[PDB]
């Protein structure tokens, strides 16, 4: 299970 | 409601009397909340993304309320920089992407 | 179109005559693509996610077609596990979350 949260 | 994306879609969720702010994340398969104690058994798990993997605790059948909506499902707890509501719960409240 | 979340919201995008699969990700501020060559000058940049930070290459003003809708903006390229379309481009095509 992949969580692609991304913060600049 | 209809949520625009000019800013991070942060909403209010209710968990065991606890009220927290969470990111509506279509890019996450599961829901990952920051460290917190939940009752019940839990299985160890490794989840990944940008940067790599982190170890989390998996709790099942946890009741969660999202913007006045009731949802119950799997919740992963671990060192996440932000609370994340994934597709497992988003589908339960009828959330869709539109354009 | 209206997209449900029972499956990963993967769509086809067209960038530079190249067709690629990308995830519509409301949990990402920026658009990050797997390693590829793009024209123009790029500047080194660092971004973070679940397992930490990674180094990427930033290209500005790149035209990207998402399911037929045109957008022109910043695209980051690097070791992401999956191609993701972030809020910078989602807002351009009029995408919203609804429930």
């Amino acid at each position: 299970a992949t969580i692609m949260m991304q913060r600049g | 409601p209809q949520i625009t994306l000019w800013k991070r879609p942060l909403v209010t969720i209710r968990i065991g009397g606890q009220l927290k702010e969470a990111l509506l994340n279509t890019g996450a398969d599961d829901t990952v909340l920051e460290e917190m104690n939940l009752p019940g058994k839990w299985k160890p798990k490794m989840i990944g993304g940008i940067g790599g993997f982190i170890k989390v605790r998996q709790y099942d059948q946890i009741p969660v309320e999202i913007c006045g909506h009731k949802a119950i499902g799997t919740v992963l707890v671990g060192p996440t920089p932000v609370n994340i509501i994934g597709r497992n719960l988003l589908t339960q409240i009828g959330c869709t992407l539109n354009f």
